[PDB]
C-alpha cells in the first residue's frame, strides 16, 4: 500500500493470539456467496 | 509560560535521593502510560502513517521525534525515539531521565491500535546520541 | 409456543457446512452483543448484584446461570455460565455452537457497567460439564 | 426449556445486516431442505392424507398448520400456510423471515417419489401477517 | 414460579391508602421509564416494524399488545394497548393500576427510538374494554 | 400470565432509591400484614399443624416453604422460610427485598386468638441467599 | 410498508426535530451536485 | 510555523458556496468528535475540575477559554466558551464558523466522563461577545 | 470542592413526593 | 459493601490499579 | 495565535472518509485557487522576478519554498515546491494532503494575464513533503 | 523548547493517587528546597529589596510575582504569591499543586543568615484560584 507493514501484519508479526485474530478470513456475505 | 526544566531538575534529584531507580523507573512508565490516555493517535492503517501521527503528537508537545521499524527475524518494532527533553544530569545515562516516560508512552500508543492483543512489552535497550532513546516493542 | 430447536440444530449445520468456524464464531459474537444490546442489567454497585441481575436477565430468557469471580493476580473477571443452551451436535466441544453468543453478550453486559469508552475483551477458555462455559474478561491490550 | 425468540430476532437482524436479502433468503431455504431432512412425512397417495400428515409434523414442531388444494386448471398445488412463527420485524413483510424456510420445507415434504407428487417446484406469493402461501407446479 | 398478583394487589391497595393518586402515578411513571430501560426494541425505520418489536417485548412478559397510529392533523401519536395486566380492583377505572406504567414504558420506548428530540409526554385518554389503554403521544409544549 | 419479576425489579430500585431502607421495610412489612388479611390458615392448635397449613398457602401462592420450631427456653418460635421469591439485587441481603412482607405475613398468620400462638411479635434474624430466619417471641 | 417511517413520525409530532430530520443532501452528493 | 488562517478562510468560504449551512455543521461536528477522540481528559470527579482539564486541554492547542454550569431546574449543563477561533467572516454569527466543531468537541469530551452508553447532545444556543460560543448538553429525547 | 459532581450532572440531566407523603401518613 | 468488590474496583483490577512509592517514601 | 493542526489532521480525516480522493482533490484545488485569488505575485516577465516574489508569498503564509525552473525541450515550467505543510498522514503520499492545493495556488500564482506566463496548466507529478509540479501550454 | 505540561498534570495525578496528600507535600517542599539552593537572592536587609529580587528570581523561572509585607501587630512575614503556574486540576483547591514548592522555596529564599530574615518559618493559610497565601513567623 505505502511501502511499510500494515498494522495487521506488525501485530502478526509480533506473535501471541493477533496472528490467529488477524488471519485472513472471508465475510459472512463472501463466505455464503463463495460455497 | 511558565518554565518547569528547573523545578524538573529538582523533582528528579530528590526523587533519586529519596527512593530508587526501580521505584522511580516504574512511576515514570504509568506516568507515560497516563499520558499515552490524555493525547491519542488515530487509527492507523501502516507503520509509515502510525510514524506520522505519532510524530505529530510528539511535535505537540515537542518531545522529539520517532521512527518505527518492524523487525520480523527478531520479531519485534524497534522504536528510536530522537530528541527526548533532558532535565537535569539524573538518569543512566545522564540526562535520559524521562526515558521510562516513552516506555509507558509508547506502550500505550502501540497497544491502542487495532490489532493489538494480550500483553506486550517496551523495553529501551542498553554512537547512539546522549538524548537518543532506542525502545523495542515484544510479546510479553 | 413454536419451537425453534430443530430449526436452530439444522442452522447450525447448514452454517458451519457453508461457513467457517472463525466466520461463524464472529457472526454469533456480533448476534450476542445485539441481544445484549435489546436486554440491559440495570447499573450495580457490585459483583454480586451483577451477578444476581444477570443471573434473573438470563432467567427471563432461561439461558442457564451464570458466575462472576474477580481474580486480581490474574486480572481478569472469570465468568462461569452453566446450562447454555444446546442446538444439536455442533460446536467445539459438540453442543456449544451457542457459545460466541454468550462471549459478545456478556461482554455487552460487563461493558455496561464500565466507563464511557472501554476496551474490554471476553475470551472462551478452551472435568467441566458439556453445558458450562468458562470464560475471562480483560483488558484488549495492554504493555508494561 | 430455554427461549430462542430474542436470539433469531437479533440474528434474523444480523443477517439482514451482513448478507442482504437474496442470500438470506437463500440460506433460509437450504435450512427448510435441511428441515425436510430431519423430519418427513409418510409416502401419501391424496392431498388430504398429506395435509394430516404435514399439519402432523407442523403440530410436533408447533410451526402453525397447512391447507393444500389441487387446482384443476394447471394441475399446481396452492399451498396456505397459516400461523408462522413471528421472529422481529424482518422479512418482506415484516414479520415472514422464516417464510424461505416454509419454502424448503414444503419442497422436500411434498416432493416425495414414493408419493404421489414426485417432481414439484416451490413459488412464494386481506390476508393475515403470518399466513404464507405458495405454490406447487411442476 | 412464585405468583405475584395477591402481592401486587395488597401493594396497590396500601399505596392508594397511604399515599395520593398523584403521587402513585408519578412513582408508576418512574417505574415504567425503569423498566424501558431495562428492556428495549431495536432502531427502528416504520410504525409498523416499531409496532412489531414493542409487541415481541410485551410478549416476553406478558403484558398485553400494542397498536402505534400517527395522527397528523393531531400531530400525536395515538397508543392502543390491549390486555393489560391487571392487579385488584384499584385504579381509575378499577383494575387499571399499571397505567402509568405504561405511559412511562412507551414514552421511553418510542423516545428511545432515532429521530426523537426534545421533551415528549404521553398522557392517558380518559365503549373500550376495561384493560384497553388508549395514549397520545406529543412534544411536550 | 403476566410476568411481573421485573416490574418488582424496577419498583424496588425506585422504591429503594426514593424513600431508602426503614420506610420501605416498614411499609412492605405492612403490605405483608394486608396480605395476611386476604389468605388466612384456620385456628391450629398445634405448632405441626400450622406448619402444615402454612406451607398449603405458600403453595398456593407459590411464595416457598416454611418450617416451624418451639423453643422452650423461652417458648419461642423460629420460623424459617426457604425459598423466598426473588425480585432483584435489592434488599439486605442483596436479592432479599420481600422480607419484610414474610415478617408481616408471619405476623398474622402466626398470631391467631383462637389458635395458640396469638401472643407473639415478629423479628427478622451459612444459610441460603433466599431463606428468611424469623423468630416470634411473646 | 403503507405505515410511516420513525423520521416521518417524528416530523409530524413537531418540536425541532422536524427540522433535524430534514432530508439534506451527504457531503459527497452536495460536492458532486456542486 | 505555517500558518493556515487564510487557508482555512479560503476553505470555509469554498464550503459554504458549494455546500449548503447543514452540510457544513454536520462535517463540523464530526470533525469536532474526532478532534475530542484524539485528546481526551483526565476522568475528573466535579465540575471544577473537570473545567480546569478543558480549559488546560483548550491551552493546549490555544482555542480559547471554557466555563461549565449545571442547571439543576433547567436539567442542563450550560457551557460558555470564550475566545473561539475566527476564521474569516463565514458562519452564523460572522466570524462564528467553527463553532460546530465545538459543539461536537464538548459533546466527546463530557460524555467522556459519563456511563458506559449516553445519549446527549450539545447544542448551540442561537450583549455577548461574538466569539463566545454559549451551548447546553442535555439528553435526547426525554419523556415524561 | 463547591461544585456538583460528575454523577450528581449526570443525574440531574438524566432525572409531594413519595417519601415526604409517607412520613406525612 | 456487601463482601463483594465494587464495580469501580472490578474495572480498576482490570486496568491494572490493583518496593512501592508510598513504602519507600515512608521508608526514607 | 489558535493551532489549527490538530483541527486540519481530524478534518482532513473526515473528509477522506466520506467524500473520497477525487473529490477531496478538487475541492482543494478549488481552495488553492481562491487562497490564489486573495493573495498574488507582482506581474512578473522573468523566471527568477516570478520565484522570488512567489517564495516572498509564501514565507508571508509560512508554507514552504518554491523553485521555478522553464524547461527548453517543451517550453514548460518546472515547480518544485518544499516543505509543504504537513496536517497528519492523510494525502498520497501520506503527509501531503494540502499538495492539491499548491496545484490551485501556482496554477493562479504564475498564469497572470499581466505577465509574462499567460496559459500554462498545471499538474502534479525527492522528500515527504517536496511537491513537483509542472506546468505545460 | 518542550512542554513539560501534560507531563506535570499525568505525574500529579498519579502521585497524588499513589501516596496521598501530606506525603506529597512534604515531597513537593523537599522539591522547594532543592531549588531554593539552585537559585538565591542576594543578602537583603530591607523587605522591599527582598520583594524586589524574588520578583527577578521568579521572572527568571517564570512562576508569577510575589509581594511581601512586613506586619507590626507580630513580627511575620505575609508572602503573597499571584500567577501560581497550573498543571491540571490537582491540589488543594484545584489547580493549586505547586504550592508546597512556593512554601519550600520562600522558606530557602527568605530566611538568608546573610540578610534580616533569617529566622523565620514558613506556615501556608475572595482570593483568586492561583493566588498563595503563606506566612513566615520568627
Amino acid at each position: 500500500p505505502d511501502g511499510s507493514p500494515t498494522m495487521a501484519e506488525v501485530f502478526m508479526t509480533l506473535g501471541g493470539r493477533a496472528t490467529e485474530l488477524l488471519s485472513p478470513r472471508p465475510s459472512l456475505r463472501e463466505a455464503l456467496l463463495r460455497r | 509560560k511558565p518554565d518547569f526544566t528547573l523545578f524538573l531538575q529538582t523533582l528528579s534529584w530528590e526523587i533519586d535521593d529519596q527512593v530508587g531507580i526501580e521505584v522511580r523507573n516504574e512511576l515514570l512508565r504509568e506516568v507515560g502510560r497516563g499520558m499515552g490516555t490524555r493525547i491519542m493517535p488515530p487509527p492507523c492503517q501502516t507503520v509509515d502513517k502510525l510514524q506520522i501521527e505519532l510524530n505529530a503528537l510528539l511535535a505537540l508537545i515537542g518531545w522529539g521525534t520517532v521512527t518505527l521499524e518492524l523487525l520480523s527475524e527478531d520479531q519485534s518494532l524497534r522504536i528510536v525515539h530522537e530528541n527526548l527533553p533532558q532535565v537535569g544530569s539524573a538518569g543512566e545515562p545522564s540526562g535520559t531521565w524521562l526515558a521510562p516516560v516513552l516506555e509507558g508512552l509508547y506502550g500505550r500508543w502501540v497497544t491502542s491500535q487495532a490489532g493489538a492483543f494480550g500483553d506486550y512489552v517496551v523495553t529501551r535497550d542498553v554512537a547512539v546520541p546522549r538524548q537518543t532513546i532506542i525502545m523495542y516493542m515484544r510479546v510479553r
